[PDB]
C-alpha cells in the first residue's frame, strides 16, 4: 500500500536495527513539489524526489521530527505508518487525516479530569486500592 | 573577485546610552530583569554575537573590534609584566649572578603581616620569586638594564592604546564590510608573509644584531656595565667583528650566495650553550631566518589580485577519492560563512600547538639560564599544557556549536563532513572500544602491580626487574635522534635535545638536560596518556557528531547547542546537548593533563634534574625512584603526592606560606564544586522558596525574584570551581615543592 | 583451640538454621 | 588508454603489447647502463690503501665476493676483471637501448598474434597459457643464471671465502635436501636462509634453486593453469604487475635482511662490520645497501597493495567516482556496504567459519570452534600464570585452561536455557541447525569435547618441544 | 580442621557464585 521512491543519499549507520525486523518499523510518505536536500532524522543530508517519497524510520518520533522539517519546506501532506513484522501497515499520523493541533469534530475527550490539579485526592486516601490519585 | 579595502563609515554612533541599558544587545534581555536568571543570562549571552543580530556582516565587525579589545588587554598585561620587571624586580642583580639570585618581580605591601611573602630571593632584594621565565626571556632579548624595560613597558602601553583605538575605530568609525572579512586568501597571504614571515625575519634581525652579540659577551663573563649598548654593535662594527668575524664580509656574501661566509653567526650547532644551558643564539638566529624565508615563500601560495596563486576552494574541491565521495567540497563555505567553524579549527590547532611548545621548550630550553631554573621549567611546561588542553576543548565546543547553528545540509551533502555523520555510530562504537581496551591494558596494569606488590609478589609485577614492558619504538627513535648529528643530520654537531641522548649537560652544579631513559614505568604512563586522550576525544567527538541528532533525540538541533535535557522520558535524557559533552570533556581534559604534568614533574625530578659531582656523577632530586614507584598507584600516592606535598603543608611562617594557603583554598574551591555537580536545581529552588517566605514575612522580598541557577549554569558553575580548585591545588603544590628542591 | 570433632558438630548444627532459613525464604516469597 | 593523464601516461599501453615490450627492454637498458657505468665510476676512485667499505663503492664488493682479481686477505690486486665486466654491461646497455627505442614507437603498437614465429611473441592478458609459457621460458634463464654462478664457484676459479680470507675453489657442493631446505624451516639458526656460514651450503642452495627453476621452467611451458588457480587469482594485466610487485617487495626485504646479518655471502673486508656500522664518521657500504633496499622493499610492498587493491575494485565492477562505500539496497537500514563488511573475501571467509559453514552438524560446529579456542587459550595460562617459572608451569596452565573452558561451557548452557523456552527461537545471526534446544545441547557438547581436546593437544605439543 | 578453609573458601568464591548467578540468570530470563 505504501507508494513512494526512497530519497537519494538515504544511507547511514543511524538507520533501522534488528527491532525493525523483530518488533515494529515506521514509514513516512510525502509528495514534494521539487527535488530538494533535507537532513535525515538520524544524520545525513538526503535528497527528496519531485513526487511521492517513502522513508523507513525506526521510531515514530523520527517521523514527527521529519514531519516538522517537511512543514519548513511548505509540505503538510506527510503520512506516518506503523509496520509490524506480519506486514500489517497501520496509518497512525495524522490519525483522522486532520493534524491534532487543529480541532476536528468526532474526536472524544480521553484522560480528561473534570477538576483543577489541586483537587486530586491524597495518596493515603487511595492506599491499598487499585486506583491512583490522578484517576 | 579582487581583494580590496571596503568599509562602512560611522556605522555605530558612540554614546554611553547603551552602557546605562544592561542587556540592550538581546531583544529578550532588553525588556529588563523579572527574575535573577536574567542577571546570569546577561553575562552568558554578552559575547554570543550570533544571538545579538542575524547579519553576518554585523557579527564580523563585532568580532574584529572585540579582538582589538583582547589585543589591548594582553598588551596591557605584557607591558605590566615588563614594567614590574623594570620597577619591582631583582633583574639587574639576577643578570650579574643568574645561578645564585632567584628571579622576583612582585613586591608585597607591609599590611596584616603579609610582608612575610617578600622572601630573600638574592641580589639584596625581598619579593615573591616569579616562575613565568620573564628574566630568561629578557636576557634572551639582550636587555641588560631597567631603562630598556621601562622603554619597552611604555612602548607596550602606547601599543595597547593603539589597539583600543583600532577596536573603537574599526567598529564605531570605519567598519569593514563582509566582502573584506571573506578574503581568506589575502588574509592567509598577509598573516603568513607579514605577521609570521616578516615577524620572524625582523626577529632574526634583532637576534643577529643585538641578542647574539650581547649574550656572547655575557657568556664570556663580561660585566653587564662593561657590555656595549645594543646600538653600539651597529654604530661600531669593530665590536661586532671581534665576536663574529663573518660580519667583515658585509652583505655581498648574501647576494652572491656565498652563505658559508656567515657560518660563525648563523650556525647549526645543536645541543645547548654549555655556559647558559640554553639553545645557541646563533642557531636561534639561523632558525628565525630560515623560518622567515619559508613563511614569505609559503604566503605567496594564495591568489589575491594577480591570477597567480591557488584558490583554496579549488584545492579543497579537487581533494576527493574513492572512499570520501565529494571529499572536501563544501568545507570552504563552512569555513568562510561560519565564524564557529574557524574558531573550532583555530582553538583545536592552537591548543595542539601550545602542547607541542610545552614539550619542545623543556627538551630544548631556548632561553639562557632556563634549563637550571627547575621552578621556571616545571611551571612554563605545566602552564602551556593547561592552556593547550583548554583551547582543544574550546575547539570541540565551537565545532559542536557550528554543527547545531551554522551546518547547512545543502552545502555539506556527500562530502567528508556529511559522510562522517553517516558512520558516526561506527566511529563512536570503535572509539568507545579502544578507550575500554586502553583503560584495561593501561590502568589495569597499575591495579595488577599494586595488588602483586601488596600480596608480596614483586616478581609477578609489570616492572623493569619483573615482567618488562620496554617502549622499544620510543627507545629506537631516541637512538636515531642521538645518531643524527654527523649521520642523517651531517652538519649538526650535537643532537637537537640531550633528552634523546648524548651526554649529561650541566650548568653551575645542576643538570641543564641529560638523556631521559624510557622503561616499563615510561611505557605504562605513555599508555595512560593515550587512554586519557582517547576518552576525552570520545566525549568531545560524540558531542560534535551527535550535537544535531541521535537515535534518542531526532530533533536535538532544534533544542539547540546548550539545553539541559529533553526531560525524564526515554528513560531520562540528562546532558544529551553538545554543551554537556564539552562539560564532561573538561573533567576528562583535567584528568588527562593532571597525569601529564604529574608524569613530567616526577620523571624530570627522578631521572633528569639534580646536582652534578666534580667527577660527573648525577644525584637526582628524588634519586631515580620513578622506575620502581611510578608502576603502582600506591607509589604515586606515597612517593609523589604524599612525599612532595611536604613543602606546601610545612610552608606556614615562611615566604612560601601563600602557596600553603592557596593549596587549602584550592582544595576548598574544588570540594565546593561538588555541591553544584552532585545536586540539582529542584532542591535549591524549593529551599529559596522558604528563604523568600522569610524575606516576604519581614517585607524585604526583592522585586527581581530569586531563582536557583539554571540546570546548565549549575553544571557550568560546577565544572568551573572543580577545574579552578583542582588546577590551583596542583599549581600551589608544584610551586611550593619546586621553589624548595628545584 | 577447639577439636576437629567440635568443628564438624558446629557445621552439622549449622545445617539446621540453613534448612529453616531456606524454608522461611521460600515461604516469604509466596 | 586516452582516459589516463600524462602523470599516469605509462598506463595507456597496458593493453598495447608493442609499447609495453619496448618499455621493458628500454628500462632493462637503463639498469644495464647504471651497472656498467657505475662499475667504471667506482674503478676510477679506488684507493688501494683505504678499505672498500668506507669509500662508498657498492658494485666492487659484489664483484669482489665472486673472486675477480683478489690475492690473500681479501686484497684487490688486479682491477681488469671489474673493467671487462663494467664495459660488457655498458655496451649491452647500448644494444638494449636500441631494442627499447625500436619496439617503443618505430615498431608496431600491438604485437600480432598468429601461427607464424612473429605471432608467438604476441600475447593477450586473458589467454592464460601464453603467460604461463613466458613464466617458464624466463624461469629456464633464472636456472641457467644460477648454474652459471655454480660453474663460477666450481670450474672458473671459485668464490671468495671469509673463513680463510682467500678465493678457494668449491669441489663438494651440499646436494643434501634436508640441510639446504632446513634454512627455509629455520633449522640451522634463528636467521633462517640468512644464517648460511659456509660456501658449501651457498653453492648447494643454488644447485637446488637451479634445478627447481629449470624443473618449474619445463612444467609451466608444457602445462595450462588448472581450475583451482582459475578461481583464486585475478587475470587482468595489472593483476600480474601487482603479483610481481609482491615478489620484488619480498626479495627486496630478503636481501635487506641478508646484507644486515649475513657475513659469509657479504664479507666484512668489502661491505664492513655486521649490522649498521660507521667507521671514522663514514657510513659503511653494508649500512647503505641494507637501509636503502629495506626502504625500497617497504615502497614495493606499497606498490603491491596499491596495484592489487585497484585490480580488486575494478574486478568488483566498482568505479572510483561512486567509490567503494554503498548502501544495503535498502538505504534506511543501519549498516553501510564497505570493503571491510561486504568484500567477497570477507563474506566467503565468514560463511566458511564453522559457526556458519553449510553441512556441519550442531556438534561438528561446536567441536571445531572448541578445538580452535581451547588450543590458543593454553598459551596465556602456561606462559604468564603464577607458576610460569616452575616445573608445574604447563600442568598449571592446562588445569587453568580446562577451568576457563568449563565456565564457558556453563555460559553456553545458560545462554541456551535462557533463549530455548518452548518454541520461541533465539534472536541473533544463528545457523538454521542451532535454532532448537537439542541442537544447542549438541553444540555445547561439541564445544566441551573440542575445547578440552584443543587444550590437551596444545599441552602435548608444548611439553614435547624436543 | 584447617584443611576445611581449602574446601570452603573456594566453594564460597566460585561454586556458590556460579550456582547463584546461574540460577538467578535462569530465573530473571524465565517467561
Ligand atoms: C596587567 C596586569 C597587572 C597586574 C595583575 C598588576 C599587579 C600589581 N601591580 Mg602593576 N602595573 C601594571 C600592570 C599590572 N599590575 C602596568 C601596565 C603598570 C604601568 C602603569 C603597572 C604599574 C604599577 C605601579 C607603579 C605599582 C603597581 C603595583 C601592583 C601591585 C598592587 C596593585 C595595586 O596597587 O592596587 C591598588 C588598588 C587600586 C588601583 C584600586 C583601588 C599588584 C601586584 C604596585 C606595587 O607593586 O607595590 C609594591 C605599585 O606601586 N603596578
Ligand atoms: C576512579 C574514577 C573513575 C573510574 C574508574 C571511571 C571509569 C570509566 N569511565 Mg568514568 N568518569 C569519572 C570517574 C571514573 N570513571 C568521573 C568523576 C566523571 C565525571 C566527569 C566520569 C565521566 C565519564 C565519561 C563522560 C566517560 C567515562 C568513561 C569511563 C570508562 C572508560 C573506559 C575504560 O577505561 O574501561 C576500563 C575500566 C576501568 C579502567 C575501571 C577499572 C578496571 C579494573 C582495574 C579491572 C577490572 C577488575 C575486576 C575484573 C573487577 C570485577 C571482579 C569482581 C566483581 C569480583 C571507564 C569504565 C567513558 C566511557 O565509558 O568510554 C568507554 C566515557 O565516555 N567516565
Ligand atoms: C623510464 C622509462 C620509460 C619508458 C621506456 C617509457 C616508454 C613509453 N612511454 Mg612513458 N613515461 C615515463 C617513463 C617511460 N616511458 C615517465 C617517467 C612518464 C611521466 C612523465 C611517462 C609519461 C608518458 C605519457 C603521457 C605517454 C608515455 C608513452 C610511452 C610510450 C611511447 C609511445 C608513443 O610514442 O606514443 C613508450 C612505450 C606514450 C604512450 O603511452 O603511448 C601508447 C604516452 O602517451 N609515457
Ligand atoms: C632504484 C635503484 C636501485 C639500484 C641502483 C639497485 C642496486 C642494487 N641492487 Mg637493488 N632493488 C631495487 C632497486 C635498486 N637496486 C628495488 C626497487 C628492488 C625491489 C625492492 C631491488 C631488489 C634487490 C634484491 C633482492 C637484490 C638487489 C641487489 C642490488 C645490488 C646488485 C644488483 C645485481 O647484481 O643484480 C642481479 C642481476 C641479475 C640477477 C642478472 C639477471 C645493487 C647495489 C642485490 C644485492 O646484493 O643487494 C644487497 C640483491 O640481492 N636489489
Ligand atoms: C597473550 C598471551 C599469549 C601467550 C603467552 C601465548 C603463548 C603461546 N602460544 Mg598463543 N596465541 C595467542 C596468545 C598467547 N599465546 C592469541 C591471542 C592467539 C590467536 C588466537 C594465539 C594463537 C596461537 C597459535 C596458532 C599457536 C600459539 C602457540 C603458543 C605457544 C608457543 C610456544 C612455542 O614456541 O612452541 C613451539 C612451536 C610449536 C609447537 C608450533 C606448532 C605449529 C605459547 C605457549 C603455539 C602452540 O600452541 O604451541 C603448541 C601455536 O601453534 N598461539
Ligand atoms: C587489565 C589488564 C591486566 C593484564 C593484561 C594482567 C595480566 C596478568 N595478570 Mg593481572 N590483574 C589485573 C589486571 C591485569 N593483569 C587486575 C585488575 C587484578 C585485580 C587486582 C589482577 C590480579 C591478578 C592476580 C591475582 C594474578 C594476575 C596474573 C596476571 C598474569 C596472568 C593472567 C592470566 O593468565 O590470564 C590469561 C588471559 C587470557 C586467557 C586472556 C588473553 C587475552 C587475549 C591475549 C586477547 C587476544 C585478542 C586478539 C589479539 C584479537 C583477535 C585475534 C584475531 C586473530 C581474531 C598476567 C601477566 C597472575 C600472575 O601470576 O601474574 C604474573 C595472577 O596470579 N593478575
Ligand atoms: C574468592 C575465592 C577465590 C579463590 C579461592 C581463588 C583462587 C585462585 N586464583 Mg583467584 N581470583 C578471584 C577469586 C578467587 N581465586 C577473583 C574474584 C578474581 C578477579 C579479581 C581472581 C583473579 C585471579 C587471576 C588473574 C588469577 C587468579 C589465580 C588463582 C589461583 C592461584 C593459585 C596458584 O598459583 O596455583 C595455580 C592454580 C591453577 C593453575 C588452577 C588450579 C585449578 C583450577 C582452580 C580449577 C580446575 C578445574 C575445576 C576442577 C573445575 C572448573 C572450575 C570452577 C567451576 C571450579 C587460585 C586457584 C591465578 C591462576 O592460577 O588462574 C588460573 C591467576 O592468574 N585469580
Ligand atoms: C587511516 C588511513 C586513511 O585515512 O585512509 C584514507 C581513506 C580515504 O581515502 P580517499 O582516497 O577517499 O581520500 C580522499 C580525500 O578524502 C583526501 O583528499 O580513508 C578512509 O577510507 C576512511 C577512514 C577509515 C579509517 C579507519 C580507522
Ligand atoms: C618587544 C615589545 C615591543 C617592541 C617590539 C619592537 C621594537 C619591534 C620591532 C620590530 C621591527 C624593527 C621589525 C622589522 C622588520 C623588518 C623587515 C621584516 C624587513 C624586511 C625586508 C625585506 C623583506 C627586504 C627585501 C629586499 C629588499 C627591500 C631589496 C633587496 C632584496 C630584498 C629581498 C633583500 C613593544 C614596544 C611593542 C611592546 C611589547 C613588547
Ligand atoms: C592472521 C590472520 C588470521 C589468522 C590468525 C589466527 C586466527 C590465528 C590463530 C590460530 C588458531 C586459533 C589455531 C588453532 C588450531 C587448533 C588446533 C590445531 C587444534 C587441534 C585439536 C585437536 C587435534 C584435538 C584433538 C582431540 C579432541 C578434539 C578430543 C579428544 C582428544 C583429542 C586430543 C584427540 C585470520 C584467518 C583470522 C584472518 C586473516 C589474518
Ligand atoms: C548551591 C546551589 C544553588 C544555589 C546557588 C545560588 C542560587 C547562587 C547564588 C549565589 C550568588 C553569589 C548570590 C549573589 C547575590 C547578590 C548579587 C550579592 C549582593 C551583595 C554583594 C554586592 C556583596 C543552585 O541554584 C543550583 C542550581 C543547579 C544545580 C546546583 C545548584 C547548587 O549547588
Ligand atoms: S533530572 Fe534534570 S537534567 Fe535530568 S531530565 Fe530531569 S530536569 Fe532534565
Amino acid at each position: 500500500t505504501l507508494s513512494g521512491k526512497t530519497p537519494l543519499f538515504a544511507g547511514s549507520t543511524g538507520g533501522l536495527l534488528t527491532k525493525a525486523v523483530e518488533e515494529e518499523k515506521y514509514a513516512i510518505t510525502w509528495t514534494s513539489p521539487k527535488a530538494q536536500v533535507f537532513e535525515l532524522p538520524t544524520g545525513g543530508a538526503a535528497t527528496m524526489h519531485e513526487g511521492e517519497n517513502l522513508l523507513y524510520i525506526a521510531r515514530k518520533e523520527y517521523g514527527i521530527a521529519l514531519g516538522g522539517q517537511l512543514r519548513k519546506f511548505k509540505i503538510t501532506n506527510y503520512k506516518i505508518y506503523r509496520i509490524l513484522p506480519s506486514g500489517e501497515t497501520t496509518f497512525i499520523h495524522p490519525a483522522d487525516g486532520v493534524f491534532p493541533e487543529k480541532v476536528n469534530a468526532g474526536r472524544e475527550k480521553v484522560r480528561f479530569n473534570a477538576r483543577s490539579i489541586g483537587e486530586n485526592p491524597n495518596p493515603s486516601q487511595v492506599k491499598f486500592s487499585g486506583k491512583a490519585t490522578y484517576d | 573577485k579582487k581583494a580590496r579595502v571596503i568599509v562602512d563609515k560611522d556605522p555605530v554612533p558612540t554614546s554611553f546610552e547603551k552602557w546605562a541599558q544592561p542587556g540592550h544587545f538581546d531583544r529578550t534581555l532588553a525588556r529588563g530583569p523579572k527574575t535573577t536568571t536574567w542577571i546570569w543570562n546577561l553575562h552568558a549571552l554578552a559575547h554570543d554575537f550570533d544571538t545579538h543580530t542575524s547579519d553576518l556582516e554585523d557579527i564580523s565587525r563585532k568580532i574584529f573590534a572585540a579582538h582589538f579589545g583582547h589585543l589591548a588587554v594582553v598588551t596591557i598585561w605584557l607591558s605590566g609584566m615588563i614594567f614590574h620587571g623594570a620597577k619591582f624586580s631583582n633583574y639587574e642583580a639576577w643578570l650579574s649572578d643568574p645561578l645564585n639570585v632567584r628571579p622576583s618581580a612582585q613586591v608585597v605591601w607591609p599590611i596584616v603581616g603579609q610582608d612575610i611573602l617578600n622572601g630573600d630571593v638574592g641580589g639584596g632584594f625581598h619579593g615573591i620569586q616569579i616562575t613565568s621565565g620573564l628574566f630568561q626571556v629578557w636576557r634572551g632579548w639582550g636587555i641588560t638594564n631597567s631603562f630598556q624595560l621601562y622603554c619597552t613597558a611604555i612602548g607596550g602601553l602606547v601599543l595597547a592604546g593603539l589597539f583600543l583605538f583600532a577596536g573603537w575605530f574599526h567598529y564605531h568609525k570605519r567598519a569593514p564590510k563582509l566582502e573584506w572579512f571573506q578574503n581568506v586568501e589575502s588574509m592567509l597571504n598577509h598573516h603568513l608573509q607579514v605577521l609570521l614571515g616578516c615577524g620572524s625575519l625582523g626577529w632574526a634581525g634583532h637576534l643577529i644584531h643585538v641578542s647574539a652579540p650581547i649574550n656572547k659577551l655575557m657568556d664570556a663573563g663580561v660585566a653587564v656595565k662593561d657590555i656595549p649598548l645594543p646600538h653600539e654593535f651597529i654604530l661600531n662594527k669593530s665590536l661586532l667583528i671581534d665576536l663574529f668575524p663573518g660580519f667583515a664580509a658585509g652583505l655581498t656574501p648574501f647576494f652572491t650566495l656565498n652563505w658559508g661566509q656567515y657560518a660563525d653567526f648563523l650556525t647549526f650547532k645543536g645541543g645547548l650553550n654549555p655556559v647558559t644551558g640554553g639553545l645557541w643564539m646563533t642557531d636561534i638566529a639561523h632558525h628565525h631566518l630560515a623560518i622567515a624565508v619559508v613563511f614569505i615563500i609559503a604566503g605567496h601560495q594564495y591568489r589575491t589580485n594577480w591570477g597567480i596563486g591557488h584558490s583554496i576552494k579549488e584545492i579543497l574541491e579537487n581533494h576527493k577519492g574513492p572512499f570520501t565521495g565529494e571529499g572536501h567540497k563544501g568545507l570552504y563555505e563552512n569555513l568562510t560563512t561560519s565564524w564557529h567553524a574557524q574558531l573550532a579549527t583555530n582553538l583545536a590547532f592552537l591548543g595542539s600547538l601550545t602542547i607541542i611548545i610545552a614539550h619542545h621548550m623543556y627538551a630544548m630550553p631556548p632561553y639562557p639560564y632556563l634549563a637550571t631554573d627547575y621552578a621556571t621549567q616545571l611551571c612554563i611546561f605545566t602552564h602551556h599544557i593547561w592552556i593547550g588542553g583548554f583551547l582543544i576543548v574550546g575547539g570541540a565546543a565551537h565545532a559542536a556549536i557550528f554543527m547545531v547553528r551554522d551546518y547547512d545540509p545543502v552545502v555539506n551533502q556527500n562530502n567528508v563532513l556529511d559522510r562522517v555523520i553517516r558512520h558516526r555510530d561506527a566511529i563512536i562504537s570503535h572509539l568507545n572500544w579502544v578507550c575500554i581496551f586502553l583503560g584495561f591494558h593501561s590502568f589495569g596494569l597499575y591495579i595488577h602491580n599494586d595488588t602483586m606488590r601488596a600480596l608480596g609478589r614483586p616478581q609477578d609485577m609489570f616492572s623493569d626487574t619483573a615482567i618488562q614492558l620496554q617502549p622499544v619504538f620510543a627507545q629506537w627513535v631516541q637512538n636515531l635522534h642521538t645518531l643524527a648529528p654527523g649521520g642523517t643530520a651531517p652538519n649538526a654537531l650535537e643532537p637537537v635535545s640531550y633528552a634523546f641522548g648524548g651526554g649529561v649537560l650541566a650548568v653551575g652544579g645542576k643538570v641543564a638536560m641529560m638523556p631521559i631513559a624510557l622503561g616499563t614505568a615510561d611505557f605504562l604512563i605513555h599508555h595512560i596518556h593515550a587512554f586519557t586522550i582517547h576518552v576525552t576525544v570520545l566525549i568531545l567527538l560524540k558531542g560534535v557528531l551527535f550535537a544535531r541528532s541521535s537515535r534518542l533525540i531526532p530533533d536535538k538541533a532544534n533544542l539547540g547547542f546548550r539545553f539541559p535535557c529533553d526531560g525524564p522520558g526515554r528513560g531520562g535524557t540528562c546532558q544529551v546537548s553538545g554543551w554537556d559533552h564539552v562539560f564532561l570533556g573538561l573533567f576528562w581534559m583535567y584528568n588527562s593533563l593532571s597525569i601529564v604534568i604529574f608524569h613530567f614533574s616526577w620523571k624530570m625530578q627522578s631521572d633528569v634534574w639534580g646536582t652534578v659531582d666534580a667527577a660527573g656523577n648525577v644525584s637526582h632530586i628524588t634519586g631515580g625512584n620513578f622506575a620502581q614507584s611510578a608502576i603502582t598507584i600506591n607509589g604515586w600516592l606515597r612517593d609523589f603526592l604524599w612525599a612532595q606535598a611536604s613543602q606546601v603543608i610545612n610552608s606556614y611562617g615562611s615566604a612560601l606560606s601563600a602557596y600553603g594557603l592557596m593549596f587549602l583554598g584550592a582544595h576548598f574551591v574544588w570540594a565546593f564544586s561538588l555541591m553544584f555537580l552532585f545536586s540539582g536545581r529542584g532542591y535549591w529552588q524549593e529551599l529559596i522558596e522558604s528563604i523568600v517566605w522569610a524575606h516576604n514575612k519581614l517585607k524585604v522580598a526583592p522585586a527581581i525574584q530569586p531563582r536557583a541557577l539554571s540546570i546548565t549554569q549549575g553544571r557550568a558553575v560546577g565544572v568551573a570551581h572543580y577545574l579552578l580548585g583542582g588546577i590551583a591545588t596542583t599549581w600551589a603544590f608544584f610551586h611550593a615543592h619546586i621553589l624548595s628542591v628545584g | 583451640s577447639i577439636s576437629d570433632t567440635q568443628v564438624y558438630i558446629a557445621l552439622v548444627v549449622a545445617l539446621i538454621p540453613g534448612l529453616l532459613a531456606w524454608r522461611l525464604a521460600t515461604e516469604l516469597y509466596k | 588508454p586516452q582516459q589516463y593523464g600524462w602523470w599516469a601516461g605509462n598506463a595507456r599501453f597496458i593493453n598495447l603489447s608493442g609499447r609495453l615490450l619496448g618499455a621493458h627492454i628500454a628500462h632493462a637498458g637503463l639498469i644495464i647502463l647504471w651497472a656498467g657505468a657505475m662499475t667504471l665510476f667506482e674503478i676510477t676512485k679506488y684507493n688501494p690503501s683505504l678499505p672498500i667499505y668506507e669509500q662508498g663503492l657498492i658494485l666492487l664488493p659484489h664483484l669482489a665476493t665472486l673472486g675477480f682479481g683478489i690475492g690473500d686477505g681479501g686484497q684487490i690486486i688486479d682491477t681488469y676483471p671489474y673493467f671487462v665486466i663494467g664495459v660488457v654491461h655498458l655496451v649491452s646497455s647500448a644494444v638494449l637501448a636500441a631494442g627499447g627505442i625500436y619496439h617503443a614507437l618505430l615498431g608496431p603498437e600491438v604485437l600480432p598474434e598468429n601461427n607464424q614465429f612473429p605471432g608467438f611473441f604476441g600475447y593477450d592478458w586473458e589467454d592464460e597459457d601464453k603467460m604461463t609459457t613466458i613464466i617458464g621460458i624466463h624461469l629456464l634463464l633464472l636456472g641457467a643464471g644460477a648454474w652459471l654462478l655454480v660453474a663460477k664457484a666450481l670450474f672458473w676459479g671459485g668464490l671468495y671465502d671469509s673463513t680463510v680470507a682467500s678465493v678457494r675453489v668449491i669441489t663438494e657442493p651440499t646436494v643434501n635436501p634436508a640441510r639446504i631446505f632446513g634454512y627455509l624451516f629455520g633449522a640451522f639458526g634463528k636467521q633462517g636462509m640468512a644464517a648460511v656460514n659456509n660456501l658449501e651450503d651457498v653453492v648447494g642452495g643454488h644447485i637446488w634453486v637451479g634445478i627447481l627453476c629449470i624443473g618449474g621452467g619445463f612444467w609451466h611451458i608444457l602445462t595450462q593453469p588448472f581450475a583451482w588457480a582459475k578461481k583464486v587469482l585475478f587475470w587482468s594485466g595489472e593483476a600480474y604487475l601487482s603479483y610481481s610487485l609482491a615478489a620484488l617487495a619480498y626479495m627486496g626485504l630478503l636481501a635487506a635482511y641478508f646484507v644486515t646479518v649475513n657475513d659469509t655471502v657479504y664479507p666484512t673486508e668489502f661491505y664492513g662490520p655486521l649490522g649498521f656500522s660507521s667507521t671514522s664518521g663514514v657510513i659503511s657500504v653494508r649500512t647503505w645497501l641494507a637501509t636503502s633496499h629495506f626502504a625500497l622493499a617497504i615502497v614495493f610492498l606499497s606498490g603491491h597493495i596499491w596495484h592489487a587493491l585497484r585490480v580488486r575494485v575494478l574486478e568488483a565492477g566498482l568505479n572510483f567516482e561512486q567509490g567503494v562505500v554503498n548502501y544495503l539496497d535498502t538505504p534506511e537500514l543501519g549498516n553501510l556496504q564497505t570493503p571491510i563488511n561486504t568484500s567477497d573475501l570477507t563474506l566467503k571467509f565468514l560463511v566458511n567459519l564453522p559457526i556458519y559453514r553449510p553441512g556441519l552438524s550442531a556438534f561438528a560446529r561446536g567441536l571445531e570452534i572448541g578445538m580452535a579456542h581451547g588450543y590458543f587459550l593454553l598459551g596465556p595460562f602456561v606462559k604468564l600464570g603464577p607458576l610460569r617459572n616452575t616445573e608445574f608451569a604447563n600442568q598449571a596452565g592446562l588445569l587453568a585452561t580446562i577451568g576457563l573452558l568449563l565456565i564457558l561451557s556453563i555460559c553456553l548452557w545458560l545462554y541456551g536455557s535462557a533463549w530455548f523456552q518452548e518454541g520461541k527461537s533465539p534472536q541473533g545471526e544463528l545457523p538454521e541447525n542451532l535454532k532448537t534446544a537439542k541442537s544447542w545441547s549438541e553444540f555445547n557438547a561439541g564445544w566441551i569435547v573440542g575445547s578440552c581436546g584443543g587444550a590437551l593437544f596444545a599441552y602435548l605439543l608444548v611439553t614435547n618441544s624436543s | 580442621a584447617s584443611f576445611l578453609s581449602s574446601i570452603f573458601v573456594p566453594v564460597i568464591g566460585w561454586v556458590v557464585p556460579i550456582a547463584t548467578f546461574s540460577f538467578l540468570f535462569l530465573y530473571i530470563e524465565r517467561e
